[PDB]
């Protein structure tokens, strides 16, 4: 558990890992639909 | 590996390729990239030869998105532009070429700004989307 | 509040008045950490990235030498957006140094600078050429 | 009072004067003889 | 039979001519298990792997975002090899979305149909920036 | 038999194939989506 | 009354677009006994002398053969003078017929026509290029 | 011996084609002290000077990146010249690395070589563009 | 003090300062500045749609620029390129605009081929006028 | 025990990540009497002074004014120091503002926080850009 | 009445003269309005703004801290104006404290003081380095 | 206690004066437990294996192969650690042979001696190229 | 008290101590191994 | 006041310590409008441009980067200049960056700062190597 | 023909020369150069193995001058470098060669300090005069 | 009578009009020692 | 009789290197009735006035006192001409008192003495600067 | 085969002949193969770039311009080497554009050219100023 | 006959000549007043 400051143990990764989405798709949906089409 | 959240022109980068790619494959589904105050307006002409007005809502959205036939639409983005805007939103600026149900190929200008959802981190919805046809304009 | 669409029509007029006037004082109408990205100019000429800061802002449109800028405005479309601020779109002609009408399009993003009521201040100026891009 | 910048109110209309002229044009024509062609 | 470098030559021609006009279409170059590589970092940093097949290389293609993809071809070598197909060196400037041109080098494999005469298809497509190795 | 500079005769006709093809692409369908649009 | 700088950027925009536009009409800024200097080089490598009257005027813009010559004003500087006069330096880049850009300074002197207010006639004129003196 | 018109257009139709096909061998349409002066385009940008000789016009036409340029000949005007020469005035529309359709105007002065009958070879090369001018 | 011979290029933009003048003022006097063997096409354009051809001599271009009755002609010469050529002739590239008879200015193309008299020492005549508005190409 | 070349390549990849994240949170990395410097410049050409103290690191990172700040780590070398501490040594490159990448060369001194096992905190910081001082 | 071109030279050497053997009395050849800006710059990075009335222009003479300025007048330019007064207009190199020289460009207007008969005063006093502004 | 900065600053006198005059009685600065970190490429290029002790410090130092070993100190910060140590960061150029001069940071944690005051040992030496990291 | 500068007295005196000492040398013997020779 | 000779030995031991100890602070010995000339390298090394002040002459010392700059100082004679500054002439060998002992001579004037009693600053400071004239 | 008062490099250089070529001409006539309070110095030695001590005052100054036996000087300056200074002093270091009576040439460093006259415009005396020789140094 | 500003008549030339010399000498009168030389 | 290419060499190497040591005796090169034109501007800019005679040249060259020249000799070109004799051009850099290097021409005329074989004098010196007259 | 003492002390007194009369021909005492160390001049001397042929030699040795080179050979040490070879190394002092005297250090390996018997050219040819390693 | 380079049998001492002087110098008067001084 090597953590650093007074961050508890993976907050900063949690603050962190957040993936790139736009309106209310959840992530990778939006290109599902392409890949339906051949 | 850093976990680096994306730039301005990243971010509005892969937004136009998800837009537009939505655009053609489903466009009923595009009213989910607007929220409750979007205002949005594409290329449209009223009775009086002048630009159309625009929607403010993502209802009045999914009517408009509704009333764009916008069936089988190929599009060829020449440019995109992003920077960062007013509360950490993002303003992008495109340029490209537009085509529905097959005609010929329209040059397009269009506007779109982005702003965070808030609730969810890296998370943005469209609250300005502005494009134009050359066409009705020059 | 004014209305999006006036407040863009009163901008775009004064910010081309100025531009065909006095481009010397174009950097007042920015206001720090602002945007302001215009065509292209480097050893290829093609990438031009964007300055910020009234003194960057200065230098550039001193480079860009706008002398005599005519502009035609065929088209402005302004909304509302974040922070109360509007997102103008102008579309038009534009001749630099009396060349010929090109085509161009123009995204302000302006921002009320909060203590003098109805004052706002150009955060993001984005430029471009249809001859640049097809 | 819609103003921009650092700029008072009507001073971009003070930075210009439609009643200057030079030589013999009459007002706005050397805009009409430059800007139509 | 046509010279080596004709068809390296035509197929440069062809291939950087409809990445700029309709890059969706460029998976119709490559056929079944073709191997194309254009990548250079990574999630780790490392250089991409490989995506073979019609199907997965239109979906690299399209992850690419190419928007305007000007290119300056500085040179085009092109050989004979084995199977009667053709190796092509290119070395040039790629800048995409009108931004900075990057030195790149692509070589690429053709293979020749077996069916039809005069016809190629991209065996293979290596492509590798210079600024993201030196 | 009018020819320009160093070339024989037909050098700039030979140049070139017309009925090279890549990939599944007829006969000069690349120059038809990329020659205007 | 007008300000002795406002005078003078009016003046500069108006006669640097005349001379890019219409040189033939160049001549009716001046009034008689007017001077006029702009020139290079006499028979004997000396600047040459000044020209004066509207004709002869006229006759000098003419022999200049000012082919789209164009303009880069670097900087303007416009301050009252006697006899309620405006004294304009001009300094910039000047290109004719498309040939390279080259730095010249010119000193308007505009004097007040007593007939109509706000009206004023190019009293003197006297253009300088750089390479020619260094 | 061969009308001038029928040169005329049988060298557009080739110098064209080799310029679509393969700008790196241009240079063999030109001689020693032939001169080749194309569009502004430079490190300053405006005065691009003629250059002569094969290898300097090699050098000229390798600067100038010509990739799939896509040109549309609307007229071409052949006519005889001294030396028993021809003059070709060609416009038209012309596209490198896939732009838009630039109006553009070219001047060959071709003259014969001598040694070999109905051999021509370019002496002078005067290219121009719509917009750089007008 | 030397008696440098002047350039092609400043033989070129003085030959057309003085050929528009000339055509400005006496277009009847213009036919003086072709030789016998001079060819010589200005925007022409039969009863067909397709451009006019060429007269070649003295007299015919004399006959042709009075049928093009030159009436108050203005010129604005926007570029003037030229180079040296066979026997010491001069090439010269010209782009502008015309108007006859205060019509709108039409963009016209023109190259010059101008050769030596021979007698004469730096005197020139027009060998070669090939001038094309665009409205008739484009 | 941990390894202190594992200590230090996680806190690099957590500070760098934390600082383009959340840079308002990079106090919370440092202790009661650690020292930071960020590489600047002050009114004589001379590099900036450190500041010492968790408020006024705080106060010096919001000074510095953070935003979007892209790192590419180019070199870490971490070491074993006194009561345990980690020394680590970073080379890369910092862009601030999605502006031109600078290179800069960096130290950091982790010491164990003292109750808590495998918990380090930022004792010593000293950034510097290359460009500010070579 | 004396000739312009004489009185203009005669004043530039006089003024450049006691510009460096006694710079503390440059204030004398100013009257009660005269403009006077000598080529500065300022925090915005503008040219600096021309001051009026003997007095000021001596504090801004003084300010200017001239130490044994060397000028070497490459052009002097002098014609007749307004009230028989003299426009002079002077290109040259003004290096001051034995530094290294900078091109300038000078323009000078100087009116009759209306009692002494060939006795004038400079109204007018315009400096400006080429550096500061090309 | 002597000022961290007047520590390092000294120490890094002493060093690189040490360095070129006589390598061989480096050693003398390290002691027990010592990392030396100096090192260039190996099989894998970017790593280099740190040397611990006195005798391994001694054999690395020998193995460099110092010679004439010109330095060029652009920068030096010295901050108080742990233990009253002090940690200095070293940008500047070094010389091999007189050979090219190329860029280099070194990273010296000094640690004090427990017996005698104002006495300190190198406890950390962290020396990196640049060349070899960008 | 002379001073130079803006140097206050013995403000650069100050800044040498002359009896810091690194690793295992006694105090001078650097430099007396370097300028020595 | 006091000896010249003794302000001179005080001023000598002072500035050869503080250049030894730490280079970066010789610009704190000089003040505003002060004269420092030290050899340098224009292009040849030949070329010596002097410069004026403070952040000037920082510059200057810090381009020199005196690393270790031994001297031994042979003869220093001192004596009593214009308004009770003081001129030191000092013979010596000077070796920067461990080279060997180079005879140099160097010329201070030392003038009174006028508030402070007792207080010098070095308004001259030309120094030259022997052998680069001899 | 800016008259321009000569800098002080100029100065300087021609000082040089004109003392120097007093010095080998007419040495006796050298003390002129200097004021009441002038201080000087050239080279000496006293019989301790030190340098010669200072010299204030015109008088005594050319006594000092007069008992260095200075008879046919040969002089070679090999370097001038003159800088302004206070109450528009010029300040001068003179790197050169010098041989009295002839000898071989000694190698000699020497710092000027002259300052205007006052009542004469572009007037100066040598106000600090300091010679050394390098053997007698180093 | 050409005179500028409040300066009288060849004010400025009789101020400028000074040429360098040193110690008492008169101008020109050092170089005669030399030119007594051959 | 000697090569005139060798007298110009030797000639060239002997004139320079007194030039350097010992320019009080470069009269001797000289006879009576031999001209000398080194020189500047004199009084307006003009040639400097030749002087002819060994006084007249001995005074000349004292008068420009050539402290230390370094000459940098690019090319020697040597010629016979009339009555045997060598002219001999030299274009090259010269630097007096350690200043900056400036091209120079001299034109050498040397003519045979009658009475000693192998023996000549400068019966020409024409230098002349570059910067001078460019 | 001659003494190779011999062969070494008539190539030094060739050598440092034609370097003193006539260094632009000191290139034909080389080969292709020869490579030439003689100094060092980047951008402050200490990068000596050795260079290879005849032409790249001459280069080097026009680019020193040596003028007067006074040579004064204290030890010549010539002994033989392989394939019948000869190694000189010569110590002296070396004046170049009349500078003192400077100690030097060169090492020459002279090859047989194989027709020609007694025939040997430099091939390594190492110049090294002892002062500038001391 | 042992030459270097490409030059033959005292073409070097060719190069030089002793007998060349100019002006009132003595063959090695500017070589004395250089060398050893």
């Amino acid at each position: 558990p090597i953590t650093f400051g007074d961050f508890n143990d993976g907050e900063i990764e949690s603050l962190s890992s957040e993936l790139l989405t736009f309106g209310d798709f959840l992530p990778g949906e939006v290109d599902d639909l392409t890949d339906s089409d051949w | 590996m850093v976990m680096e959240k994306p730039s301005p022109l990243l971010v509005g980068r892969e937004f136009v390729r998800q837009y537009y790619t939505l655009l053609n494959q489903a466009p009923d589904m595009l009213h989910r990239f607007y929220g409750k105050n979007s205002s949005y307006v594409h290329g449209g002409l009223d009775s009086n030869g002048k630009p159309a007005d625009a929607v403010y809502g993502q209802k009045e959205i999914h009517r408009k998105v509704m009333s764009q036939n916008f069936t089988n639409c190929h599009t060829k983005i020449r440019h995109v532009d992003a920077h960062a805007t007013l509360n950490d939103g993002v303003v992008v600026q495109v340029m490209g070429l537009l085509s529905n149900n097959n005609q010929a190929l329209r040059r397009f200008m269009q506007t779109f700004v982005l702003a965070p959802e808030g609730s969810v981190a890296n998370k943005f919805y469209v609250h300005n989307d502005i494009f134009r046809y050359q066409d009705e304009v020059f």
